[PDB]
């Protein structure tokens, strides 16, 4: 392998000489710590390394050793309930090989190799094994974690080890070739993992909010992004997506933001509990760190560490969702290494191959057929953050082409404090109309009729509001005054969503139906009341109100026998008017 | 080791660079010292170091120097302070040289100036709450220990009173909470940056008066002091208030006068580079570099100690999309926004609710923290504000003398909300009467209209007159 | 056949080859490295000392020890048939719905010359497109160029 000397330092870029020989994309071994490094330029004799590490106190004339491998990550059982950072190095242990502080030149592994997993063959001497094939079935946290052949693997059993004990570096399955089978294998996180077929996206990605599960579905398979500007809600919606969701693993990226919101996840999550499993729910999450005051370089390390894994966890069988807390930083790190590449930037100085990379993080979800002949779905939600709230920003246009669904945030509805705070006129979704055939089965034979009447009536009231800042509210006729509080009684009751209350928290898609249901039969009845003669000063006293404007804090058990009363409490309210 | 090695061979001097050729061995962020051919000795820091030339940023001004007689010697390879345990009491320059009078501090150790991460493992959520006798602040934007909370200004708005006012009556309440300790009085760090003589003699005599100077660490940079110093005045307060914290178990309050300052400095050098700039000139970088001075604060698992900042900017031109807010309201937990049309009706202080934002509100109230009501109460009272504020602009247009009976409730109810909770000068409110105001206020709108607050604690509140507090 | 071995020069998406004066501008290349992987290109810029070539995919395994790079044709090319009908292609001519490829009657540039003002006549035929929007208030014509505007999320 090759070996150099530094040549010129300037921040996190560091350039070396004498590297003949060296690969593009290769980690490299910097100075007399060992920081961890990759090259990104070659010219002559000459490389040029970015670091993962802090390179203060380097000085010219160290070496530097070249590993002539890209990065990658070890994939295997022992994932669940912990924390890495940004190139996968558990912060558990660095916690007890360093104090209270993150030092340089830590070195740990990725997987414990001391704890013993109860392993049970599968296959036999004889058998033919292929790229994607289970060998063994190892339980972990009430999973069942199957032991998979590396995707391009291919031979013939020789022998395998019987029932027991073993650590994750035993050789469990010899082949006749002579490659020995561990319990574990690595991957490069820049090459997607193959799969068998791509399939079409049919079961919705229940979240949990009324807004986003009713008139913005997502898919299984599907691709969404929420931007907004600071104070507007995007990490509490990922969270409580996070707590809420019917996935089966939920892998977390906080690429470069605070570090009290993963101390938060940190604390609170092992006292959750599971909704499906009813176990603790720390134990179906995987968190990747990489806070603001970690090195710059490590932001699009921990991205694509974050989907390998989430990759990894779909070719078991599994529906895993993504979280990308900040997606900008990623471009943010990107510009700050072309600075120091002397390269000729982009419209707001990001390099020009930003969009290449978005699409190529973007287009590795979706709902597949795995080698192994199972199913797998990943799906991903991405958060950006435009500079002063600015939805013309490059990255911004750039996720805007390739997401099937789109959440924007509103900072004057954050203002008032009205959450989620979804802007629903520049909301969209483009899963709605595969849903149906799942909604009619799942829910109701109506639903979609009734989500369309809601979103006909919110399209109405959006075009009344030109005229009541004309000419004020009052001159309105009584007909359309009733679309304006019909409109303003669906913003406060159905949208609006509490996540921090005891019981708004979490919504079925029955009892948003059974909402929807109440307002459209009072919205119906009191448009019947107009035409007899009713001035509508008299309908909007009714004690009825009160009964629809609490059903959101109703238990979900306690439901069905509130939304029976109401329905017949509208009836028996509405025919003594006139 | 204890050699001193001297480095002739400078090549160009140009504004705040300086390029000297033989010098590789000089480590990278190394500290230098410039000797001036008249004995003068000046400081310096290396920003880019090679086997051909390498690239020191000077401190003080260039005047006076040459390329003939002028030489770099090295002092130390990574930026180092010493701190003590004695420093508290002390005044120091912006690169930590006293300026009292008194002989330099002994040191107990010399810790980098640039920190290092805490491991996110090793923290804790901070829930202590914090009464700093603004019910603005207390009630709406609670303020809990281990938070950075700055504060948004303007060119004329009186911030720097504000900051006085929440160092002098900050405490903690351990009776609401149950301990029934008695605490010690907040350690502050006080850090000014191109701070002007009107504003620190106000700050000095201001702590004179209150008698904290014996509790206090001052890092002055004054606005006639070199720029470039600034770089350096954020990193040194705040290792000493970690070394404090976190070694001494002490609860350290941290105040940073103006941070805009900070970034022009910071643009200055980014120019000087030709650096790839961001949005207005600044430089791409400036995020990373912000971050590393705010998440310095917080608490750790397993200590007593804490960490608070309260930083101070301007806003250019009112304007909350320039980048230096931007990105602190990217970088920081909230903030408290000042407003001018408060300020020119009278108001003090004038702290903006709506667009004020604290993250951390929701760990430090609740039952048996604060009150059972506080949070409900916080929420409509940001709901019936904001009705008002948006009946005042149908006002403008249809006139006040043809608005609905509920409306004009509303109109009412901002403006007295305005005249009495908002306003409250110079007295030291404490939690149990800004709810009991709040309360007050509430009591004006109908029972059936607080959509947002329980029925049992309605019950319990409601209907109290504000005439019988203010009479 | 001929290999071009003087590679001098890797940063991103570009490349440099030293003493390829033979390559013509515009030009497609294959880029081939020690692991036997083959990636394309194209020359976007000839000197006297050496030439710039864009990569086509991405730049991981490539150094300048073993990378070697071989002319592929000098002008994009495309094979026409009328066999085409009810085939799909990657967007370069490859097919990707896994029938055989299609033997070609001609090969033309895919860059096209100008016609003469001269030559065309107008338009005076329409197509029925099937949408009463379209076809009675915004009728197409046979020889129209009439585009669509549309939204984000529109269909
Ligand atoms: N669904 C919700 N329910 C209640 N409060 C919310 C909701 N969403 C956001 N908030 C409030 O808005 C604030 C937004 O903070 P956060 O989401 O952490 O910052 P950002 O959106 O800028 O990343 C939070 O402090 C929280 O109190
Ligand atoms: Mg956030």
């Amino acid at each position: 392998m090759i070996q150099g000397v530094i040549q010129k330092i300037a921040g996190p870029a560091v350039i070396a000489k004498g590297m003949l020989g060296a690969r593009m994309y290769d980690i490299c071994k910097v100075g007399e710590e060992g920081l961890v490094g990759e090259i990104i330029r070659l010219d002559g004799d000459t490389a040029f390394v970015q670091v993962y590490e802090d390179t203060s106190g380097l000085k010219v004339g160290e070496p530097v050793v070249s590993t002539g491998l890209p990065l990658a990550v070890e994939l295997g059982p022992g994932m669940l309930n912990g924390i890495y950072d940004g190139i996968q190095r558990p912060l558990e242990r660095i916690r007890e090989k360093t104090g209270i502080y993150i030092t340089r030149g830590v070195v740990v592994h990725a997987l414990d190799r001391e704890k013993k997993w109860a392993w049970t063959p599968m296959v036999k001497p004889g058998d033919e094994v292929r790229g994607g094939m289970v060998l063994g079935t190892v339980p972990e946290f009430g999973f069942t974690h199957k032991i998979l052949v590396p995707p391009d693997v291919r031979g013939r059993v020789k022998e395998v080890k019987p029932a027991g004990e073993y650590t994750v570096e035993e050789p469990v399955v010899v082949l006749e070739d002579g490659t020995e089978l561990k319990m574990y294998h690595t991957w490069p996180v820049r090459r997607a993992r193959p799969v068998q077929r791509k399939l079409d996206p049919n079961t919705p990605f229940l979240t949990g909010m009324r807004i986003l599960d009713v008139l913005f579905p997502v898919a299984m398979g599907g691709t969404a992004a929420i931007p907004g500007p600071f104070g507007s809600g995007k990490t509490v919606t990922q969270q409580s997506l996070a707590k809420w969701s019917n996935a089966d693993v939920v892998v977390y990226v906080g690429c470069g933001e605070r570090g009290n919101e993963m101390t938060d996840v940190l604390v609170e999550f092992p006292e959750l509990t599971d909704p499906k499993t009813g176990g603790p729910l720390m134990h179906r999450t995987v968190l990747i760190a990489n806070t603001s005051n970690m090195p710059v370089a490590a932001r699009e390390a921990s991205i694509y560490v974050g989907v390998t894994i989430a990759e990894y966890f779909r070719d078991q069988g599994f529906s895993v969702a993504l979280m990308a807390d900040s997606t900008s930083r990623w471009a943010e790190a990107l510009r700050e290494i072309s600075s120091r590449l002397e390269e000729m930037p982009a419209e707001e100085g990001y390099p020009p191959y930003l969009a290449a990379r978005l699409a190529a993080f973007y287009e590795r979800a979706g709902k597949v057929i795995t080698l192994g002949g199972e199913e797998g779905a990943v799906t991903i939600v991405g958060a950006v953050s435009p500079p002063g709230g600015d939805m013309s920003e490059p990255v911004t246009q750039s996720t805007l082409r390739i997401v099937g669904a789109f959440w924007r945030l509103d900072a004057s509805l954050a203002f008032r404090r009205h959450f989620p705070a979804i802007n629903w006129n520049g909301s969209y979704s483009l899963f709605t109309s595969a849903l149906d055939p799942w909604y009619r089965e799942n829910v109701a034979e109506d639903y979609p009729e009734l989500r369309d009447a809601i979103s006909e009536l919110l399209q109405r009231e959006a075009g009344l509001q030109e005229i009541v800042q004309l000419v004020g509210p009052d001159a309105l006729q009584d007909a359309e005054r009733l679309v304006i509080e019909v409109g303003r009684i669906i913003r406060e009751d159905f949208l609006q969503q509490n996540a921090y209350h005891e019981v708004d928290a979490y919504c079925s898609m029955k009892k948003a139906y059974g909402i929807m249901k109440m307002i459209l039969a009072f919205y119906k009845e009191a448009e019947a009341a107009i035409k007899r003669g009713v001035s509508i000063d008299e309908i909007l006293q009714l004690p009825v109100l009160e009964r629809i404007g609490r059903a959101r804090y109703v238990s979900e058990e306690e439901f069905p026998a509130y939304f029976e009363e109401a329905m017949k409490e509208i009836q028996g309210a509405f025919k003594a008017l006139a | 080791d204890l050699l001193k090695k001297e480095y002739t061979g400078i090549t160009y001097i140009s504004g705040p660079l300086l390029f000297v050729e033989n010098a590789k061995d000089l480590a990278y962020g190394a500290i230098v010292d410039i000797k001036d051919g008249t004995g003068r000795v000046r400081g310096g820091q290396v920003i880019e170091v090679s086997e051909e030339y390498a690239v020191i940023q000077v401190f003080e001004e260039t005047t006076g120097l040459d390329l003939a007689t002028t030489s770099v010697s090295l002092v130390e390879d990574v930026a180092r302070l010493g701190v003590s345990k004695e420093m508290l009491g002390r005044r120091f320059n912006g690169i930590g040289k006293p300026i009292d009078g008194l002989p330099p501090i002994t040191p107990e150790k010399r810790l980098p100036i640039t920190g290092l991460p805490l491991n996110p493992v090793a923290r804790r959520k901070p829930e202590q709450f914090i009464q700093t006798g603004i019910s603005t602040i207390d009630v709406m934007n609670t303020l809990v220990r281990g938070q950075k909370l700055p504060i948004f200004s303007g060119s004329g708005l009186p911030a720097n009173e504000i900051a006085a006012q929440i160092a002098r009556q900050a405490t903690v309440r351990p009776d609401l909470s149950g301990e029934g300790e008695k605490e010690e009085p907040f350690a502050v760090v006080f850090a000014a940056m191109g701070i002007t003589q009107r504003e620190l003699s106000y700050f000095i005599q201001e702590f004179e008066r209150t008698g904290a100077l014996s509790r206090s660490v001052l890092f002055l940079n004054k606005a006639d002091d070199p720029t470039i110093e600034r770089i350096l005045t954020p990193r040194m307060a705040l290792t000493v208030a970690e070394y404090l914290a976190f070694e001494h178990d002490y609860h350290v309050l941290v105040i940073l006068t103006d941070m805009t300052n900070y970034c022009e400095a910071l643009r200055e050098i980014g120019a000087a580079r030709e650096e790839i700039p961001g949005r207005r000139g600044y430089p791409g970088y400036m995020y990373t570099d912000l971050a590393t001075i705010y998440e310095r604060a917080g608490v750790v698992e397993g200590k007593k100690g804490s960490v608070t900042q309260i930083p101070i900017l301007s806003m250019p031109d009112d304007d909350r999309t320039h980048p230096i807010p931007d990105l602190t309201g990217y970088i920081t937990e909230g903030q408290i926004q000042l407003s001018r049309e408060l300020h020119r009706k009278g108001i003090y202080p004038p702290i903006d609710p709506l667009p004020s934002l604290s993250r951390l509100m929701n760990n430090g109230v609740g039952k048996g923290k604060t009150r059972e009501d506080h949070k409900q109460v916080s929420d409509q009272l940001y709901s019936a504000y904001a009705n008002g504020v948006d009946i005042r602009k149908l006002v403008a247009i249809i006139g006040e003398d043809a608005l609905t009976e509920n409306d004009r409730r509303y109109l009412q109810f901002a403006d007295a909300f305005e005249r009495f909770f908002i306003n409250q000068g110079q007295q030291n409110r404490s939690i149990e009467e800004s709810l009991q105001i709040a309360w007050a206020l509430l009591s004006m709108l109908p029972q059936g209209e607080l959509k947002r607050i329980s029925k049992d604690h309605i019950g319990k509140y409601y209907g109290q007159k504000l005439e019988e507090i203010w009479g």
